[PDB]
């Protein structure tokens, strides 16, 4: 879900802090 | 000089684009329409033969 | 010396004024459209590799249709198609044909055009909206009968906003029209005013905003298109 | 001494030119927000256009309404300007 | 004409715009949408060749 | 009900969840706490 | 002379201009707005657009208000323009 | 020249700005706390309740400056200061 | 043509333009201000309490610019400065 | 006082402001709608394509109100209604 | 025409246009500053002792030229250069 | 009185009106195309070259208009219509 | 008619459109300025100070066009170019 | 009434509505540009050094608008056309 919202270079669900922002 | 009221134009104009649709509702969607559902019937089927080869050969 | 409007040919027959060179350009555009129809019908390669004009064809065909069923059911609406492609090969082609350089001096000091594009009259866009108007009004008579349409519309969506809808049933056809006019109006005018400046200062400028009137005119058609898919639409449903 | 008339109808070109300067600032700036809502939304969801569509179009036409309501204020203004001697 | 002759030159031009940048890029979309349209013929075809082998082993 | 609030701190903010919430992603702060009467929401329950 | 009349007319007919530019652009702005909410909120939940509908629908109502009533007053310049002798 | 001329025209445009200040500045915000009621309703449904109730306070602020100037459009179209 | 109608009827223009100027500062600022406090309200029902305290704090520093105007609109129509 | 000459400057004002409405509302829709795009673009690079068909019909919506505007410009300026 | 009378309108109208558009600015401005601050509560309450210093810093900036105009006004309606 | 003189004051006016929309919407839509830029790197300091693209795209439409403007006020003001 | 009169009116109305356009342009970006500022803030505490020097980039800017126009209005009131 | 006073009244309406205009787009624009610098900067405060690429442009192109009107003004006050 997230990392699918995501880049992936390290009913829609709302991700209140950026997507990339939660990975770190 | 309006050239923005209504001339005996808006009718003739009308006529020619009449005919187009006239001649596009029966000499070109028609077809277009009949190419376009048999290609997608021919993919379709064309699936449904892989498939059925599959199971034909594990059958 | 920009002399807006002052159709070149004009005529008279029942005792009306017709403008010769409207309908010269439009009959032009028809003879396009009718020579691609004839050039499709003659090739149609359904099994064979598809042709420029075949190619081009069914991908509008596709469009239109992807944008129909969004919309409505196909089936619901089928002669929307037909009707919606008509619309975009004759606009598209009515705004393109104005990109061939037709523009010398009329010996008055001035610039005139032997081709202007005929959504540049008022009445090629007028005729245009209320053909839309009265098909998209009768498909929605069809749907909902002579006596529920004008019930479902005035109700609309609020019953206490009633005017507005009216309102939005006028400003359906109106809002068609003066938009393609203004789209291409202005490139009537903007040429003209272009030849103003030397011709080997004027000659850059007009190359820019005729490009620019390529893109203007290929994107009015496709939203004049859409907008009659989507009124289509919604005068059919519930 | 110059003609009444000809003053009523600077006055009326005027208004009709606020008329539709107003009519298109807000015309262009609610149909923007609504693209920019649009635009949005079927970033988010990425099928969801089709349906989307409508609601959009249903502000699309309410904002247009108010515009093509001062078209026909504007028309009143100065093809007959009223009350004009 | 001095108006004809710069309208003709900025013609040109766009002419010149047009065939050099977006002439390529559609033709390839052309050839692209022909390759595949053929491509899934062909498939179509061997599919049905292997349809055929199929029913043959069954 | 989902209980009827679900109060707590997120990165972004404080967060108060009511019965019919839209679904929701999020994170606690370091020092989060969260009262009742990371994070995840559903359409049907926390 | 000029005839008063004339001027009096004229400037009724620019404070409607302003009128209707004003209301213009208001309900434009808002309508587009109240759009662009609108569409932002369904595009998140589909069906929960079968309620943010009711919202909306009063703010465009309370915004077209301060359309139509504004109207009403361009109208008073116009068709009954006070202080007009 | 009629004085009164010059002073109902100058007050009739002076009305027709105070209306149309008015409109935009109502219309506007009416959108913005609509735009922020719709985001809150889709939010939280329930919050309706406790969401009306403050938006009914903004539109109370801004309608009121809109209101304000009929109250005062009124005035220079049936009492203008300095007639004469 | 009398100066003091000419005095007047710009005061009056002048007047209802600067009382259209304050209308949108107060109406964009109050919609403004409402909208970010139903944003709050729709993410922390609990938080009304609180959050009308720096709302009203904002709600001033814009309603009183419209106020401000008032004033000086009096001024410019009823004691019309230079008025001859 | 040659009307005419009056009724000319009437055009030319109602034909500035013609221009100032449609100049900006064209300039802010398109800003705002690209701002759409840009958005949607960084966002979801994948939905590239798809995102154009949405941002070319609502310009072509915006741009047409400003176009709308110019034609009746055109029309004021040089075939201006009530001509003496 | 006595000049006095001329000179005095455009003053009157210069000086309504200077403090309404100082109006305009002022309000929105508040309005936005007053979004911030309102939503950082909303967000981090006790962020609101750190969010008031930046606050004011901006809401004053805001103030200060609309301030600063009401001088120039004020220059206008009462000390109105080259008034003969 | 000689009629070019109000035509051409006219003409300058509309002119000036011409131009003051076309730089405020040019400024505001470059400017918000610029903000989506600019958060488009932030979040995503690699897609400098995928977010280029759409950006001139707005360029080009919200300069155009302005551009157009610009021609425009030439007319208005170097070849007045009706000028007489 | 004293040319004088006429020239400085014009003048004076001129000065007013400079400075409404400066107040509204400069009150409209210092406040967006501060909101993003205070927002920057409110997420990050200790960031204040780092993002001091970039706001202090933005507000120079603005107020600079701002501080321009008191220029030129400056210099259409007191030193009117062709007053005669 | 001589006709170059008149003149002289609408070039200098006209060109202090031009800088209006002008001013409230420079404004306007800088103070968006800046806002999303700010929180550019405020999401990644090493970003600062490459974020002045695009927001200078943006400035650039939109200062530009300002800068060119500014000129057009003077054509309007300096050098009033058809006086």
């Amino acid at each position: 879900e997230l990392a699918g919202a995501s880049a992936l270079d390290h009913t829609l669900y709302s991700f209140e802090p950026d997507p990339e922002t939660l990975f770190d | 000089s309006n050239f923005l009221i209504p001339n005996g134009t808006f009718f003739a104009v009308l006529i020619i684009f009449l005919i187009v649709l006239g001649v596009i509702s029966k000499w070109v969607v028609p077809p277009i329409s009949k190419v376009l559902a048999e290609r997608e019937a021919m993919l379709a089927k064309t699936a449904a033969d892989n498939r059925k080869s599959a199971e034909q050969v594990a059958a | 010396a920009i002399h807006v409007g002052h159709h070149t040919l004009v005529f008279e027959l029942f005792g009306m004024t017709f403008n010769g060179d409207t309908i010269l350009a439009t009959a032009v555009t028809a003879v396009i459209v009718i020579a691609l129809a004839f050039y499709l019908r003659a090739k149609v390669t359904s099994t064979g590799v598809p042709s420029g004009v075949q190619l081009f064809w069914e991908a509008l065909t596709i469009q239109m249709r992807q944008q129909i069923e969004g919309s409505i059911g196909m089936k619901i609406a089928p002669f929307v198609l037909p009707l919606s492609v008509t619309i975009f090969v004759f606009i598209l082609i009515s705004n393109w044909l104005a990109v061939l350089p037709l523009q010398y001096g009329g010996a008055d000091g001035a610039a005139a055009e032997l081709y202007k594009a005929p959504a540049s009259d008022i009445n090629f866009v007028l005729a245009l909206a209320l053909f839309v108007f009265v098909c998209y009004h009768a498909a929605g008579i069809w749907r909902r009968g002579i006596v529920g349409h004008p019930i479902k519309v005035v109700k609309g969506h609020v019953a206490f906003l009633a005017p507005i809808n009216i309102v939005e049933e006028l400003a359906k056809p109106i809002s068609l029209a003066l938009r393609l006019f203004g789209n291409i109006f202005a490139g009537g005018i903007l040429v003209a005013l272009i030849a103003m400046f030397p011709w080997y200062i004027q000659w850059f400028p007009n190359a820019v905003w005729k490009t620019f009137d390529l893109f203007v005119g290929l994107i009015q058609a496709f939203i004049f298109s859409l907008l009659t898919i989507l009124y289509f639409s919604q005068s059919m449903e519930l | 001494d110059l003609d009444p008339n000809a003053i009523i109808t600077a006055g009326a070109l005027i208004g009709g030119g606020l008329i539709m300067g107003g009519g298109a600032i807000g015309a262009g700036i609610g149909d923007g927000i609504a693209g920019n809502a649009l635009i949005s939304g079927i970033a988010r969801q990425p099928e969801a256009q089709g349906r989307l569509f409508t609601p959009f179009f249903i502000t699309v036409g309410l904002v247009e309404a108010a515009y093509f309501i001062n078209l026909a204020f504007m028309a009143l203004f100065v093809f007959a300007t009223p009350g004009l001697q | 004409m001095s108006i004809f002759i710069g309208q003709l030159i900025g013609f040109a031009v766009i002419a010149f715009i047009i065939v050099k940048w977006v002439v390529p890029p559609v033709r390839t979309l052309m050839r692209n949408q022909q390759e595949a349209v053929r491509a899934a013929l062909a498939e179509s075809a061997e599919a049905a060749k292997k349809l055929a082998d199929a029913d043959a082993m069954h | 009900d989902l209980a009827t609030f679900v109060f707590t701190r997120t990165t972004a903010g404080e967060i108060g969840i009511l019965p019919r919430h839209i679904p929701l992603v999020a994170q606690l702060v370091d020092d989060a706490m969260v009262r009742v009467e990371f994070l995840s929401v559903t359409e049907e329950t926390v």
